[PDB]
């Protein structure tokens, strides 16, 4: 069969911003994108230099 | 047509088209497979040049009023009258035709010639077919007032499935019963299914039900054409065969109209009459004409 | 000498009651001598655990099987007396029960349904051969890819909540779920204050709300204890879900991102921009000459076989994206085409398209209700989801106040830069991993 | 036959002697640039019209290659030049430009 | 909106426009910011020795 | 089966000069392809061997020329065959031009445009090789065409400062244009890579402008005996000049040393630059005169944009044909004006020349094919 | 004899792209400031000035 | 429909680099043969811009040399750039071979 299909469980991998399952993610998508792309950001600063 | 032959049903219907009838009636919805990239555009204006003409035309309109449809065909079409051809007759044969595929379950129909549509006996058979069974009217119901799925089951302990089967046209009609079940089982449940129309057509037919297939007939037509688009479909149909509209109330008083001997008739008329079957599947176990 | 306003204003208007023990009693007057009649019940797979998931499919089947007052197999004959159609179905939020019948049934078709949300006998019996039978459809349903696919997308998008749950339930719950678990599910969530007694056709507003009050005034509705059942917001997570079977012809996949819900205002300018990106199936008519770019280049170049877009709201979430079913050697070609046109959305829409979508969307609201069934359907989701009926007036003057600028600002919002959620099934060896559809949801040179 | 137009049909039969493709016996619309208009009116060819076009572009290359030309005899009369491929270019102009029109609005 | 990163994102990392003008103004400004720092310590570590600091002595 | 066809290597050797499909019916015009490919592959051998006794010290590179000429064993051969076959390399590159000009071989745009990439790169090549023998007319080249570059507005005496690497031509000058003229011919060879990459999309065209799908025959061995016909050819030319008249095509004064206080009175271009410089004298202005001999060039790019006419050679297009051999004889013009001194009425002729090439290729020859149209109805 | 691109739907095109271009267009402004050290322009900004 | 995967010039490139289908357990030393393309390339760099300022005559070679380091703006840097890139190559070049010879990846 295939509706015995669960995904695992990936707590041990996401940040303690999406641990919670009853809470909306739309909230914290921002602040997380935006630090990755300061990330980016800087490395981008760095090289061109 | 490939997507239209993913069903088993319209292969095994149009096998059973052409084995009934010779000439008219015979012919396929779809194109044969020899033919396809050698229709011409000769061929296409001659069809509709021959056949598309003001006597053989009907324009429906819901929505819309009267003086600008009768605007509309004063102006276009008109010009297009010039009736040309009238069309063969239907010839009714029967025979077999048996296509064996190795599929899971063996389909098959069995069916004789009828009446024409818009006729006293079309009623009657409309009322037979409700009498044996149209399919079910409950979600996974075990058809328990259909006669023919309780005397097929009764000796028949696998998964099947039968009913009855009606196609009217302007001359001449098909009335018998479409069966589904196992390779093993086919025989079985043909046999039932005829030998219950066998004694439905010896007289043992019970007045309160042919009462609730006379209501089942009277709901069903009148649940079809609540739609636009049913609506629309039994007007046209009603304007090319009849050339005059029949509202609802008239149809329900000409099927309350029908006398209970006459469906006996019908049932006599089906048991003593040439049959055509079509079949489909693997064919190691379903009956011949003869043998039934 | 009419008019599309004034052909929307002259409909009759929905009348609403609501019962002392809670029940809402709605109905649509009409000249039709048939009708359709059908009670609706907030209560789905959304509200179950993993202990019992797969309940109310259970239950479901076992709704037209004989109750305490029409033992064994006498409703259906019941039913079949008068030639009426009776049906049912279940979702992750919603479950219905329904007849089709004439007028003149109306009274005893009424008394049908209240024998049937009240009184499940539950025979032990019936409930083995039920067992076996949902054992049977569960192997079965592995046949239908579309479903399978949409099943995977539903689990990976909302993993570990209630919503990744299907309807029917794993195959392992439903060989353990016993009569008593199916009591306490009844019990429970089959309440007044969550149901809604829907009706349509030719019939008059008061005599259903008496028949109402007199077949219904059983049910409680005074939730007991905090025995409240309540949902709560549900995570959303981008993320892929492939199954590689290479035996098999054609691929499927489904992308999508995550939606407003039932009741904000967005939703409308969605099902703009979904109508203008369009569907497409291989048996068309229009062939290289659609208006949708999407499927006229898929028309020329045999991209896939078929393509569709889906806006599926729930409470406070959703789907909104795209299913196609192509050969294994297009899947690029598809989802490089997908990607574009939503970015073609997101950064520059014009006046023509919006014009084309809105026209597609008022036709396609129009030709949806006409009949019994959907606007008894209507009636019932409605009083449950909004509260209320909202005539097609105000759909008109929602539809209307659409433009370019508010469909770009809407497809920023929700499609650009997201993380999207990704099945599929099939030969898939060619489907872009997931960095790569990542990348495509933004332009370089926006 | 009035003043200017007979000199204006001198005139072009003149060019046309001149121009030369006639003593490789093309015609006119043999000789025409093939772009995406040009390619599909000529896919829109009947079978005999398009063998023929082959047959003649063939036989003019061969001789291109030899540096030869045909005899006198068989160059193309500038009356019997057929404008054969005309009216298809035409058909395929009207609905690019059809198109077109319909992507300003 | 009230964290640093939310702002910084729906402000300017959105586009790739704003984001390409960001890099460039952030060079601009960190050319001379390190520039600075770098000259400093490397003064401080070697006091009294470069050339700059025993200038005055010679030059009138 | 076959491992000429299967082997990695072999596939492109076979798809490229083997089983390529070409038109049966293509002229010698088209042997011009494959002589500039065997010119530069001579100018890289014979060059490379030079290198090996050749020093770019200003004190000594003049001098380095002469112990090449008189000590290295047949340096003589070799001095005179990188010479001469410069002049064969620019006598192909216009042929190989004049002919895609006439026959309207232009209409592949991506070929053409990297086509005109290889005509400015091939002139600086040659332009900066000049330079290394240090003669006079080498100094004064490189003083005169640097000096270009001042003509540019608030940045140009930078830009001449930057590349001289000094306030004046020096030492640094000839050292860098040594490494720029041993560089560049490598850069050259791929960039005819890609030339000929984007060719073989579309195959060639023939002299008649119609499709010859309908006529094709293998490149091997028809175009390969026909191609080592022409480099024969090619080979008796080049020993002519360089066994009966080395010097006919240089200047006397290149074998006098650099002098940087006297510039000689009769200073004039190599010919194959001598129309150029025929246009920008020809303007009394230092900005107008070279953005007229920068656009002299660059309007290559432009002529694909001008194409007016249905048919695609001159073949069948008389008027066509009588504009493009005046264009001819305008150019021959020129370049006879380029090598006469500046006084009346060579003055008054040469603007006629330059005005005249330029109006011949923006104005009358679209003019003309349009008129054609008109002619043929269509 | 570009006269296919005149109309609404161009024109509507053209002022969704005006920002983007006038964006990309101070980019490669401020980049070629930055990168040949135009004292003219660098001059007057406030802590850049400076440097000099 | 994409002109990256149907251009005559970036189709090359696209087969090479950015659609080339690799294994995905690749380590660390399968990094020296891209930096071998790097190292080479450098070379070519800034050995073009001693070429320059380098005159091959016997007695002005060492001379040559040290007014590339003492008087050419920043020449030190290119100098000694060019002259330490030989043994980054040759660390690279021989550590590649070590990865083909352990990793039985001359059976191509
Ligand atoms: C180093 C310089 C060049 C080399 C080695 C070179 C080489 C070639 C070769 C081998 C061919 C194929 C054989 C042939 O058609 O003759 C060719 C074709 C062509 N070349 Fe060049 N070329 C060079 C410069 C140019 C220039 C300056 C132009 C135009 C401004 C040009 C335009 C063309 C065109 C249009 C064709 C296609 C001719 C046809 O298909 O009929 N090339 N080139
Ligand atoms: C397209 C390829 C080339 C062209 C058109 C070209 C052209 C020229 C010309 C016109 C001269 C002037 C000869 C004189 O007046 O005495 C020259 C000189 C020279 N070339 Fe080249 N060259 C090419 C490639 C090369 C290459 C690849 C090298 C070395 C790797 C090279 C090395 C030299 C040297 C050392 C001289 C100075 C000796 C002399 O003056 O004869 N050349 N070249
Ligand atoms: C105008 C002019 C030239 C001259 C020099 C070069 C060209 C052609 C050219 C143009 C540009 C070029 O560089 C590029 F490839 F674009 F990078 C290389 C070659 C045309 C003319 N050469 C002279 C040489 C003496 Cl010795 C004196 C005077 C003159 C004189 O007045």
């Amino acid at each position: 069969s295939h509706t015995d299909i669960k995904v695992p469980d990936f707590s041990d991998y996401r940040r303690p911003e999406v641990l919670d399952s009853t809470k909306s993610s739309k909230e914290s998508s921002e602040a997380r994108k935006g630090f990755s792309y300061l990330v980016t950001a800087t490395t981008t600063v760095g090289v061109a230099y | 047509k490939a997507v239209a032959l993913q069903n088993p049903q319209a292969h095994v219907i149009e096998n059973l088209h052409a084995a009934a009838y010779r000439n008219a009636l015979a012919n396929s919805l779809y194109c044969p497979d020899y033919r396809i990239g050698k229709v011409t555009p000769v061929e296409l204006h001659d069809y509709v040049q021959n056949h598309f003409t003001s006597a053989r035309m009907a324009l429906i309109g819901l929505g819309v009023s009267h003086p600008v449809l009768k605007q509309v065909a004063e102006q276009f079409l008109n010009i297009r009258g010039g009736l040309g051809l009238s069309g063969a007759k239907a010839k009714y044969h029967g025979g077999e035709i048996r296509e064996q595929n190795g599929d899971s379950l063996v389909h098959a129909a069995l069916v004789a010639e009828s009446a024409a549509i818009g006729s006293a006996e079309a009623n009657a058979f409309s009322v037979l077919q409700h009498v044996l069974g149209a399919g079910p009217h409950v979600k996974r119901g075990s058809n328990a007032t259909s006669s023919l799925y309780q005397a097929v089951a009764k000796g028949v302990h696998q998964p099947f499935d039968v009913s009855a089967f009606n196609a009217s046209y302007s001359d001449s009609g098909l009335f018998g019963f479409y069966t589904i079940s196992q390779a093993a089982s086919a025989g079985d449940v043909i046999k039932a299914a005829y030998n219950q129309v066998k004694t439905i057509a010896q007289g043992n037919l019970s007045n309160p039900d042919v009462q609730a297939a006379k209501n089942k007939l009277k709901a069903g037509y009148l649940m079809s054409v609540e739609s636009s688009e049913g609506f629309l479909d039994e007007v046209g149909s009603q304007a090319l065969a009849a050339g005059s509209y029949t509202p609802p109330s008239t149809v329900l008083q000409q099927i309350d109209a029908v006398a209970d001997a006459d469906v006996i008739n019908a049932a006599k008329k089906f048991v003593s009459g040439r049959k055509s079957m079509a079949a489909s599947g693997n064919l190691g176990h379903t009956p011949f004409i003869d043998e039934l | 000498t009419a008019t599309y306003a004034q052909a929307l204003q002259s409909v009759p208007e929905t009348q609403v009651s609501q019962l002392d023990n809670g029940l809402r009693v709605a109905s649509e007057q009409s000249s039709q001598p048939t009708c359709t009649v059908g009670v609706w019940i907030d209560a789905g797979s959304r509200y179950e655990s993993e202990k019992n998931n797969g309940a109310g499919y259970f239950v479901e089947h076992l709704a037209f099987k004989g109750t305490k007052n029409r033992p064994g197999n006498a409703l259906e004959k019941e039913v079949e007396s008068m030639g009426a159609h009776l049906n049912a179905y279940s979702t992750r939020e919603h479950t219905a029960y329904y007849i089709k019948a004439l007028s003149k049934d109306l009274p005893k078709a009424v008394e049908l349904l209240a024998d049937i949300v009240q009184n499940c006998s539950l025979e032990d019996s019936q409930i083995e051969k039920e067992r076996d039978v949902i054992l049977q459809e569960l192997q079965e349903n592995d046949t239908s890819m579309r479903d399978v696919v949409f099943n995977y997308l539903h689990a990976t998008a909302f993993q570990g909540t209630p919503l990744a749950q299907s309807v029917e339930g794993p195959s392992e719950n439903v060989r353990k779920l016993s009569r008593a678990d199916l009591t306490e599910y009844l019990s429970r969530h089959y309440k007044a204050p969550r149901m809604v007694l829907a009706a349509a056709g030719g019939l008059e507003h008061r005599q259903l709300l008496d028949l109402a009050q007199k077949h219904f005034s059983g049910l409680s509705g005074t939730y007991d204890e905090d025995a409240v059942p309540t949902l709560s917001p549900c995570r959303f997570t981008g993320s892929q879900i492939c199954h590689r079977e290479d035996g098999l012809p054609l691929a499927h996949v489904a992308i999508a991102v995550e939606g407003p819900g039932w009741a904000h205002p967005d939703n409308v300018a969605l099902q703009v921009a979904n109508a203008i990106i369009g569907h497409y199936d291989c048996t068309y008519g229009g062939g290289a000459h659609l208006s949708s770019p999407l499927a006229s280049i898929a028309a020329t170049n045999k991209l896939c076989q078929s393509f569709q877009t889906f806006n599926i709201c729930y409470a406070d979430t959703g789907l909104l994206g795209a299913h196609f079913v192509c050969d294994h050697m297009s899947i690029d070609d598809m989802m490089f085409v997908l990607q574009g046109q939503w970015m073609r959305l997101c950064t520059s829409a014009t006046e023509s398209e919006v014009l084309r979508g809105k026209n597609l969307l008022r036709n396609a609201l129009v030709s949806h209700l006409d009949g019994t069934t959907p606007v008894c359907e209507d009636i019932g989701r409605s009083l449950l989801t909004y509260g209320r009926r909202i005539p097609l007036a105000e759909w008109e003057s929602r539809i209307a106040e659409v433009d370019a600028r508010v469909v770009r600002e809407v497809c920023s919002k929700y499609f650009y830069d997201q993380c999207p959620a990704v099945a599929g099934f099939g030969p898939i060896e060619q489907l872009p991993d997931y960095n790569r559809i990542r990348s495509g949801m933004f332009w370089l040179r926006f | 036959v009035s003043a200017s137009s007979r000199w204006l049909e001198g005139i072009r039969k003149w060019y046309y002697n001149a121009a030369g493709f006639n003593k490789l016996g093309l015609m006119r619309d043999d000789t025409i640039h093939e772009n995406d208009d040009v390619k599909e009116a000529i896919r829109r060819l009947p079978e005999n019209l398009y063998n023929d076009r082959v047959f003649r572009i063939k036989r003019a290359l061969d001789l291109s290659m030899r540096q030869q030309i045909l005899p006198k005899e068989q160059w193309t009369k500038y009356e019997e030049d057929k404008s054969y491929l005309e009216p298809y270019l035409k058909e395929v102009i009207r609905e690019r430009k059809e198109r077109e029109e319909w992507a300003k609005k | 909106a009230p964290t640093l990163t939310a702002r910084l994102y729906s402000l300017l990392f959105r586009r790739t426009s704003t984001f390409a003008l960001t890099i460039v103004v952030g060079a601009l400004f960190f050319e001379r910011a390190f520039d600075q720092g770098a000259d400093a310590i490397y003064e401080h570590i070697n006091e009294g020795k470069l050339w700059k600091h025993i200038k005055h002595k010679y030059e009138n | 089966t076959n491992i000429r066809k299967s082997h990695p290597l072999m596939k492109i050797v076979n798809n490229a000069f083997i089983d390529l499909p070409a038109p049966s019916n293509i002229s010698s015009w088209w042997n011009f392809g494959s002589l500039l490919g065997i010119c530069l592959i001579l100018q890289i051998l014979t060059g490379l061997f030079l290198a090996m006794h050749y020093t770019s010290d200003t004190t000594t590179a003049f001098s380095s020329v002469t112990h090449i000429c008189r000590d290295v064993n047949y340096g003589w051969i070799i001095r005179y065959m990188h010479a001469n076959g410069a002049s064969m390399f620019f006598i192909c590159l216009y042929m190989h031009v004049g002919r895609g000009l006439y026959y309207g071989s232009y209409t592949f745009l991506e070929t053409w445009n990297i086509g005109v990439i290889l005509l400015l790169t091939v002139m600086a090549t040659a332009f900066m090789g000049y330079v290394l023998p240090w003669g006079q007319m080498s100094f004064w080249g490189a003083t005169v065409i640097t000096n270009l570059l001042s003509a540019i507005p608030y940045i140009g005496t930078n830009l001449v400062e930057w590349i001289w690497g000094g306030f004046s031509v020096d030492k640094a000058t000839l050292t860098r244009f040594f490494a720029f003229h041993f560089i560049l011919p490598f850069i050259i060879m791929a960039i005819a890579m890609v030339h000929l990459l984007f060719l073989h999309e579309t195959g060639s065209n023939n002299p008649t402008g119609i499709s010859s799908d309908v006529d094709k025959i293998p490149f091997h061995p028809y175009y390969t005996i026909k191609d080592i016909l022409g480099a024969l050819l090619l080979i008796l030319a080049l020993m002519l000049l360089v066994l009966f008249a080395p010097d006919l095509l240089g200047d006397p004064d290149n074998y006098t040393p650099a002098n940087p206080l006297n510039t000689p009175p009769h200073i004039k271009p190599e010919w194959y630059f001598l129309f150029a410089y025929a246009i920008l004298r020809s303007i009394p202005n230092k900005l107008g005169g070279v953005l007229a001999l920068a656009f002299s060039i660059l309007i290559l790019a432009l002529i694909p944009l001008l194409h007016t006419s249905k048919q695609r050679s001159m073949m069948f297009r008389p008027l066509s044909q009588c504009l493009f051999w005046a264009l001819v004889a305008d150019l021959l013009t020129l370049t006879w004006i380029g090598g006469q001194p500046v006084e009346h009425p060579y003055i008054t002729i040469g603007q006629l020349a330059s005005v005249l090439y330029f109006l011949l290729i923006l104005v009358l020859m679209p003019t003309a094919g349009t008129i054609e149209n008109k002619l043929l109805k269509w | 004899m570009l006269t296919r691109f005149l109309g609404p739907r161009y024109r509507q095109l053209a002022r969704n792209w005006v920002p983007t271009a006038s964006l990309w267009g101070a980019v490669g402004a401020v980049g070629l400031v930055w990168a040949t050290d135009w004292r003219l322009i660098l001059d007057w900004v406030p802590y850049i000035n400076g440097k000099f």
